[PDB]
Parts: structure tokens; sequence; C-alpha cells
């Protein structure tokens, strides 16, 4: 009959999503394996 | 001024030398303290060294032409020079720390030595 009826609901799917995060992305990890000589294997290091 | 070197200077084929290095504090020498020479062209090697354990094993190769003694009077640590041919030019530094990498040296001034 006439009327105005009320079928379903739309959305606005979303487009290409992001993600964002900040600067200062670094410590020297080369100190460690650019070291020119390595040691005795009775002095292992731990460089923290 | 805290640590110094004494001794050295031009060897006869077949003549004796006296070397020497020193530190500041009893606890600079604690615990280690390894002799240690470096060579223009010939690569650097380490002299002797005196492990804190009361054991000292020096390298097997260089064990049987060296002898290491330490004097703690004037911090002052023997060293000798015996029999230098003309293939074995070497300079002598006083670097702490060699068993530990290329991390834990420690890196001064030192003497320059050139042997004929
Ligand atoms: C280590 O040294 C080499 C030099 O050939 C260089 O290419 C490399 O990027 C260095 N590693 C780091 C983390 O810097």
């Amino acid at each position: 009959e006439k009327g105005i009826y009320q079928t379903s609901n739309f959305r606005v799917q979303p487009t290409e999503s992001i993600v964002r995060f900040p600067n200062i992305t670094n410590c020297p990890f080369g100190e460690v394996f650019n070291a020119t000589r390595f040691a005795s294997v009775y002095a292992w290091n731990r460089k923290r | 001024v805290q640590l110094v070197e004494s001794g050295g200077g031009l060897v006869q084929p077949g003549g004796s030398l006296r070397l020497s290095c020193a530190a500041s504090d009893s606890s600079f020498y604690d615990y280690e303290m390894s002799w240690v020479r470096q060579a223009p062209g010939k690569a650097q090697e380490w002299i002797g060294s005196m492990y804190p354990s009361g054991r000292t094993y020096i390298n097997p190769s260089l064990k049987s032409l060296v002898t290491i003694s330490r004097d703690n009077s004037k911090n002052t640590l023997y060293l000798q020079l015996n029999s230098l041919r003309a293939e074995d030019t070497a300079m002598y530094y006083c670097v702490s720390n060699w068993a530990s990498g290329s991390t834990g040296d420690y890196w001064g001034q030192g003497t320059l030595v050139t042997v004929s």
C-alpha cells in the first residue's frame, strides 16, 4: 500500500586505512658487530 | 699523565734491551694488565699477559721468546727485546683489554718504534 517504509541502513564503508607513529626511531648496534676484532672464547661479552 | 713508558731504542742484531710501562694506582692494575705490541706491516700482537688468578699463560707462539715481570714501586713493567731481524719492524703501544675485542681497549698516544 501507499506509504513510506524503512527497508535497511547504509553506511559509508571505510577507504584505505593508515597508521601513524612518532619520530626518533633509533642505539648504535653497529658498535657491537663492527668491532674490528673479537675477543677470546673464554671472555664472552654481554654488550647490554 | 698517569701512565708512561720507559726504555727501548736502537736494537743491534743480537743485543739486549729494556722496556717498560707504568700505571697510576694499584686499582688500575686490577685485575689484568697485559703486554702488547703493534707493528707497521706485521700484524699487531699481544706480548705478554699476567692473569689475576696467579697463573700466567703466554701465547703458545709467544711464550718462549719474552720474559715478563711486574714492579709496582714505579708501577714499571720490565720488557726485553732480543735478536730482532730485518723482518720484524714493530711499533710498541701499551694498550689494555685486548682479550675484550675492540670494545674495551684503551687508546692513548703511546710511542712509535722502528726496527730496521
Ligand atoms: C658496519 O661497517 C660496514 C662498512 O663496510 C657498513 O657497511 C655497515 O653499514 C656498518 N653497520 C652499521 C649498523 O652501521
